[PDB]
RNA sequence: GGGCCUGACUGCGAGGCCUGCAAGCCGAGCAGGGGCGAAAGCCGGGCCUAGUGAACCGGUGGUCCCGUGUGGAAGGGCCAU
RNA sequence: GGAUGACCCCAGGCGGUAGGGGAGCGUUCCCGAUGCCGAUGAAGGCCGACCCGCGAGGGCGGCUGGAGGUAAGGGAAGUGC
RNA sequence: GAGGGGUUGUGGCGUGCCUAUUGAAGCAUGAGCCGGCGACUCACGGUCGUGGGCGAGCUUAAGCCGUUGAGGCGGAGGCGUAGGGAAACCGAGUCCGAACAGGGCGCAGCGGCCGCAAAGUCCGCGGCCGUGGACCCGAAACCGGGC
RNA sequence: CUGUUGGGAAGCAGCGCCAGAGAGGGUGAAAGCCCCGUAGGCGAAAGGUGGGGGGAUAGGUGAGGGUACCCGAGUACCCCGUGGUUCGUGGAGCCAUGGGGGAAUCUGGGCGGACCACCGCCUAAGGCUAAGUACUCCGGGUGACCGAUAGCGCACCAGUAC
RNA sequence: GGGGGGAACCUGGGGAACUGAAACAUCUCAGUACCCAGAGGAGAGGAAAGAGAAAUCGACUCCCUGAGUAGCGGCGAGCGA
């Protein structure tokens, strides 16, 4: 049978044009009142996952 | 040329790695598997693309983001695939999404949009949309843009 | 442009023909592999421990008999049990790229051209469906019988005649395939067949 | 494609209308170069002042 | 100790420390509108190093992005919590 | 060096479990084969102090056996205890 | 029949095999001996590498025709040709933002138009991954319908 | 066909012949021409089949005008409990229905993913319907299928002996 | 006229658990195994109170594709039009 796309990944992650894996920053879902705006602000951005982890999530997305 | 003269190139048909066939091969006994544990078992090892020994996985600790959709599923709306002025120099006279579909440039059931990367040709170009840059190069290289619905 | 010799009722003339200049011996191998592979029947079969006719009883208890531990006698470690990775019915066919086989068909014919072993004919004289009748024609045509021949013609009478000599493979032109072109030492064709051949390699 | 136009011969002594065609193309100086479109209008002015002009085709 | 104040900013962030990951940390300078200062400047909480919890699921205030024939709505998304 | 393994010289490396790579031998089958070996003796068996190969192995010869076997070069695996 | 084969008196040296282990001749595991059976495979999908075809294109699936160990047709569809954005949307850009700021993620062959090469894609081959019992043998057990 | 070697020729040698047949198996060893076959042809009084050719029957058939008679009931519909669908209570429609309530006959009713309007699609609560699809006890054809520990459990008096 | 039989195949009526989720309960295995009733050479389905956005299509079955898409999911394992 053909492989199935991992729907947990596809809802958290996007493969870029060269093939980096990019997600949202962790750490601002709650408990934000005493966080400096620089934390709130920098975590509202996207980052590139480290290459080892980046290439496991990519295998979970064989049809993109 | 005879039949017996037919052979492949070198490397065209490599032989396989037969394990478990004895000492002098390199893969005797444990068949390159090491000693004990999972993985060395028939069927062993959880999907190592995903599994991390029980702790919460690198994937699952990342947050979700975006519209996922909901039943009854995705919403049918017009969709556009763009084609550049460079991807038009091969033609003469007119260009329409039908002719662009035969070429292997536009995908069926997609509306046409012209994008501005490349040289503009004096072509009469029927399309569903044009980028501002694609319009300027076109309406200023001798060609006729035909916007349609 | 190779110069193919044409046999005629009105004289050995010649006829310029455009076949591939250089042959790719690996490509002709790739076509022949695929021909000989998609014809494989794929009917080797064995039975798995689950497909074998014994029952699933545990033959003796797990512990305390002093013998080995076993389960059912269908296990492949038993004589008469299942076989582990025995063959099952397989489809060995695969879609060799069209352009590849189209190329191999032109390159295989080209090799015989680049050898003086390709000979085109307009018709076959006193041959109307009898093996003697073809035999005579083959004598007048140089084709004594000291060399294997592919006979490519849409004339069934001609085909019926030669198809039984050990040194002759007969074919309708729609059947032209590189394996048979390689199998044989020479190659004879109709201008009706040459005309078709030109159609297919374009 | 485009048009790389070199003006190599002075308009001096040529008709007033040939002199204005130069000015339409934006060519005002000897050994000056303007890359233009290939509009039949733009081309005709290049074809009118053909004898004073050397033309490369780009794109 | 005092006087005026709210930078316990908003939009970004070169470059680093630390580091298996994910985190954690430090950060010049730019723009918006400011506080204090004659000014040089300083200010994106606290002498520093503990006072904390990924994601999932939901709540609330915005935004007006999607809205299953069409306009709306239901429900989501995004920003903040 | 000569000229792309055309072979010769010179120099240096070559303990090894897990494991990574490389080059080969052998087994059954297919094309090669309407061929070719074969009763003046096939396959298999028993010997061998003989030949080739680093080796796995391949020859050769004598006995047994009495009807099969199968090349160069490729192809596929129920392929080596 | 200047050698070799058999045998072995004496001298010298010498702790079986496999498995498991930091470490076994080990007084740790397995094996009486012999012959035969006995364990890393296949499908589809993936990801690399590699051998070829074509190359901004590559390729068909089911079928239909043909063959009767003959190939062909079929372009539906799939991958590629553009990305950025949750999306609307814009597009060689785009997103955050008040910004023409900063930033994230993106955007450009070799020799004389010929010749070679290449994105890519197709098929073969090989390593490895996913799904399947997935290297083979082995439970104690759970469940169903019967005896 | 003959000669030769041999227990035996189909081997080897000589001179031929057939081929729409040179697939394959036999025959004392290796046979196109010895045998059984093969290529190509022919065949059914009787039973079964007959989806194809023909015939027969059943059957099928208008146009405006008025009338508002009919158009499938414990049904639609709604609320409760569930199942089905990719849909796990979700914004949860659709299809089905165990319980309660309970219509209308085209100006009727159902659907287009809560609901409302608009615009459309369709005519529920009666039934039947080839073909293309599945399977292999059975028969035949073919294997880069097994070759007696293999291949079915059984090549043999095997679902037997025990 | 029924009754009973038939290797698989079919429909309907009932309907598990191991296992997977590296524990487990929703979920998974799976409407699978099995039981029962019935049908045949096939069975089911079938002539729109359909689809669903095409101002469109036109019974049903079956294959390829669409597509591991849309979505479903202790948004876990997975499930999947
Ligand atoms: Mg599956
Ligand atoms: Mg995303
Ligand atoms: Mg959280
Ligand atoms: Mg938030
Ligand atoms: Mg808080
Ligand atoms: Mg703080
Ligand atoms: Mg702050
Ligand atoms: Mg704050
Ligand atoms: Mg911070
Ligand atoms: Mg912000
Ligand atoms: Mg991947
Ligand atoms: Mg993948
Ligand atoms: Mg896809
Ligand atoms: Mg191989
Ligand atoms: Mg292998
Ligand atoms: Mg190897
Ligand atoms: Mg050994
Ligand atoms: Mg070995
Ligand atoms: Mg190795
Ligand atoms: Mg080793
Ligand atoms: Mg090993
Ligand atoms: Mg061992
Ligand atoms: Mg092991
Ligand atoms: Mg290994
Ligand atoms: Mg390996
Ligand atoms: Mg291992
Ligand atoms: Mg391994
Ligand atoms: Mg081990
Ligand atoms: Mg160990
Ligand atoms: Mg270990
Ligand atoms: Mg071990
Ligand atoms: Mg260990
Ligand atoms: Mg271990
Ligand atoms: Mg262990
Ligand atoms: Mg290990
Ligand atoms: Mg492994
Ligand atoms: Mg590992
Ligand atoms: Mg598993
Ligand atoms: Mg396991
Ligand atoms: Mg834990
Ligand atoms: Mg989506
Ligand atoms: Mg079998
Ligand atoms: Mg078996
Ligand atoms: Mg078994
Ligand atoms: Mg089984
Ligand atoms: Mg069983
Ligand atoms: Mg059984
Ligand atoms: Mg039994
Ligand atoms: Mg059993
Ligand atoms: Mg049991
Ligand atoms: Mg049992
Ligand atoms: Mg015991
Ligand atoms: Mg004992
Ligand atoms: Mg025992
Ligand atoms: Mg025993
Ligand atoms: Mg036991
Ligand atoms: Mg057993
Ligand atoms: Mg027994
Ligand atoms: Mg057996
Ligand atoms: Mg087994
Ligand atoms: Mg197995
Ligand atoms: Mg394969
Ligand atoms: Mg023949
Ligand atoms: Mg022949
Ligand atoms: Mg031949
Ligand atoms: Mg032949
Ligand atoms: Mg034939
Ligand atoms: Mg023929
Ligand atoms: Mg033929
Ligand atoms: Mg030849
Ligand atoms: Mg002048
Ligand atoms: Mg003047
Ligand atoms: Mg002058
Ligand atoms: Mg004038
Ligand atoms: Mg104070
Ligand atoms: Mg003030
Ligand atoms: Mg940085
Ligand atoms: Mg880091
Ligand atoms: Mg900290
Ligand atoms: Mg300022
Ligand atoms: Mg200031
Ligand atoms: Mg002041
Ligand atoms: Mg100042
Ligand atoms: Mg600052
Ligand atoms: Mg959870
Ligand atoms: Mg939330
Ligand atoms: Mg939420
Ligand atoms: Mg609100
Ligand atoms: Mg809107
Ligand atoms: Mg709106
Ligand atoms: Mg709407
Ligand atoms: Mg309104
Ligand atoms: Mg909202
Ligand atoms: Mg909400
Ligand atoms: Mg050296
Ligand atoms: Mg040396
Ligand atoms: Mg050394
Ligand atoms: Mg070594
Ligand atoms: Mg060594
Ligand atoms: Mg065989
Ligand atoms: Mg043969
Ligand atoms: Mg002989
Ligand atoms: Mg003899
Ligand atoms: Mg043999
Ligand atoms: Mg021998
Ligand atoms: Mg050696
Ligand atoms: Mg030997
Ligand atoms: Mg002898
Ligand atoms: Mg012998
Ligand atoms: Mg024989
Ligand atoms: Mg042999
Ligand atoms: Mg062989
Ligand atoms: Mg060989
Ligand atoms: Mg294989
Ligand atoms: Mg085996
Ligand atoms: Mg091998
Ligand atoms: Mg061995
Ligand atoms: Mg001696
Ligand atoms: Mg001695
Ligand atoms: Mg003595
Ligand atoms: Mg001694
Ligand atoms: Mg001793
Ligand atoms: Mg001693
Ligand atoms: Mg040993
Ligand atoms: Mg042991
Ligand atoms: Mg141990
Ligand atoms: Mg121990
Ligand atoms: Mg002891
Ligand atoms: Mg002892
Ligand atoms: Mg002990
Ligand atoms: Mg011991
Ligand atoms: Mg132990
Ligand atoms: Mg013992
Ligand atoms: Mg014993
Ligand atoms: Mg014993
Ligand atoms: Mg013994
Ligand atoms: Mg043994
Ligand atoms: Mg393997
Ligand atoms: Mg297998
Ligand atoms: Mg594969
Ligand atoms: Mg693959
Ligand atoms: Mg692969
Ligand atoms: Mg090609
Ligand atoms: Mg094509
Ligand atoms: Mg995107
Ligand atoms: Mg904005
Ligand atoms: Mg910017
Ligand atoms: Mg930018
Ligand atoms: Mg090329
Ligand atoms: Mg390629
Ligand atoms: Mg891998
Ligand atoms: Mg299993
Ligand atoms: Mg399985
Ligand atoms: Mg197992
Ligand atoms: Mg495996
Ligand atoms: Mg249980
Ligand atoms: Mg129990
Ligand atoms: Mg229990
Ligand atoms: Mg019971
Ligand atoms: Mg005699
Ligand atoms: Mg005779
Ligand atoms: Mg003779
Ligand atoms: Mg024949
Ligand atoms: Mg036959
Ligand atoms: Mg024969
Ligand atoms: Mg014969
Ligand atoms: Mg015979
Ligand atoms: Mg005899
Ligand atoms: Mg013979
Ligand atoms: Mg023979
Ligand atoms: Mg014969
Ligand atoms: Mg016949
Ligand atoms: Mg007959
Ligand atoms: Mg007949
Ligand atoms: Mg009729
Ligand atoms: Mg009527
Ligand atoms: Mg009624
Ligand atoms: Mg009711
Ligand atoms: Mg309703
Ligand atoms: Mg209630
Ligand atoms: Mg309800
Ligand atoms: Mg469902
Ligand atoms: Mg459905
Ligand atoms: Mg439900
Ligand atoms: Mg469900
Ligand atoms: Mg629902
Ligand atoms: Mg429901
Ligand atoms: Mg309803
Ligand atoms: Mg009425
Ligand atoms: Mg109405
Ligand atoms: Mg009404
Ligand atoms: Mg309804
Ligand atoms: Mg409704
Ligand atoms: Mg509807
Ligand atoms: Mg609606
Ligand atoms: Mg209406
Ligand atoms: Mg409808
Ligand atoms: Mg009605
Ligand atoms: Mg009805
Ligand atoms: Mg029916
Ligand atoms: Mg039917
Ligand atoms: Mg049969
Ligand atoms: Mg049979
Ligand atoms: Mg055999
Ligand atoms: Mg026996
Ligand atoms: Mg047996
Ligand atoms: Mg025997
Ligand atoms: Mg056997
Ligand atoms: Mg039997
Ligand atoms: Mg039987
Ligand atoms: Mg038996
Ligand atoms: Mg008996
Ligand atoms: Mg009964
Ligand atoms: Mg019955
Ligand atoms: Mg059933
Ligand atoms: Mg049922
Ligand atoms: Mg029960
Ligand atoms: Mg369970
Ligand atoms: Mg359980
Ligand atoms: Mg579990
Ligand atoms: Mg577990
Ligand atoms: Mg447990
Ligand atoms: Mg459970
Ligand atoms: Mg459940
Ligand atoms: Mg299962
Ligand atoms: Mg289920
Ligand atoms: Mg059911
Ligand atoms: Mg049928
Ligand atoms: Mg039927
Ligand atoms: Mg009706
Ligand atoms: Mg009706
Ligand atoms: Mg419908
Ligand atoms: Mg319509
Ligand atoms: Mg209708
Ligand atoms: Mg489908
Ligand atoms: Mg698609
Ligand atoms: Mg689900
Ligand atoms: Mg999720
Ligand atoms: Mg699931
Ligand atoms: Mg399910």
């Amino acid at each position: 049978p053909k492989m199935k796309t991992h729907k947990g990944a596809k809802k958290r992650v996007k493969i870029t044009a060269s093939g980096k894996v990019v997600a949202m920053k962790t750490g601002k879902r709650h408990l934000n009142w005493q966080k400096s705006g620089k934390e709130i602000r920098q975590k509202g951005r996207k980052f590139v996952l480290a290459k080892p982890e980046a290439e496991r999530i990519k295998l979970l997305l064989p049809y993109e | 040329m005879k039949l017996s003269d037919l052979r492949p190139n070198p490397g065209a048909n490599k032989r396989r790695k037969r394990v478990g066939r004895g000492p002098g091969s390199g893969h005797g006994k444990t068949a390159t598997r090491g000693h004990k544990g999972q993985k060395s078992r028939s069927g062993g090892l959880k999907d190592p693309r995903r599994f991390e020994g029980g702790r919460s996985t690198t994937l699952m600790r990342l947050p979700k983001r975006g519209m996922q959709g909901q039943v009854p599923g995705e919403i049918k709306r017009p969709r556009y695939q763009g084609v550049n002025l460079k991807d038009l120099a091969r033609f003469e006279g007119e260009v329409t999404p039908e002719l662009l579909v035969r070429a292997g440039l536009l995908k069926k059931g997609y509306r046409l949009k012209i994008l501005g990367e490349g040289e503009a040709k004096p072509l009469k170009v029927v399309a569903h949309a044009f980028s501002k840059s694609a319009l300027e190069k076109l309406k200023a290289a001798g060609g006729e843009p035909v916007l349609l619905e | 442009v190779y110069q193919i010799p044409v046999l005629s009722p009105s004289g050995r003339r010649e006829l310029a023909a455009d076949l591939p200049a250089e042959i790719n011996p690996h490509l002709l191998w790739e076509v022949v592999r695929w021909q000989l592979a998609k014809r494989r029947r794929g009917t080797a079969s064995t039975k798995t421990r689950g497909e074998v006719a014994y029952s699933g009883r545990k033959i003796w208890p797990q512990k305390h008999t002093g013998r080995a531990r076993h389960g059912d006698i269908g296990a492949p470690i038993f004589v008469g049990g299942g076989v582990v990775f025995g063959p099952k019915p397989r489809d060995y066919s695969y879609t060799l790229p069209k352009k590849v086989r189209k190329k191999g068909l032109a390159m295989a014919v080209a090799d015989r051209a680049r050898e003086g072993k390709l000979l085109l004919v307009e018709a076959f004289a006193g041959v109307n469906g009898k093996t003697k009748e073809f035999l005579a024609w083959a004598k007048e045509a140089g084709l004594d019988g000291s060399e294997s021949v592919l006979l490519v013609t849409g004339n069934e009478l001609v085909r019926r005649a030669a198809r039984n000599l050990p040194w002759v493979v007969t074919l309708a032109p729609e059947g032209l395939n590189v394996y048979d072109i390689v199998r044989t030492e020479r190659l004879v064709m109709d201008l009706d067949a040459w005309e078709v051949f030109q159609n297919r390699i374009g | 494609p485009r048009l790389k136009v070199k003006l190599v011969k002075s308009p001096i002594g040529y008709p007033k209308d040939q002199k204005a065609a130069l000015k339409a193309l934006g060519l005002r100086r000897l050994q000056q170069e303007r890359v233009l479109e290939d509009t039949p209008a733009i081309r005709g002015n290049v074809e009118k002042v053909a004898h004073l002009v050397r033309v490369e085709v780009v794109e």
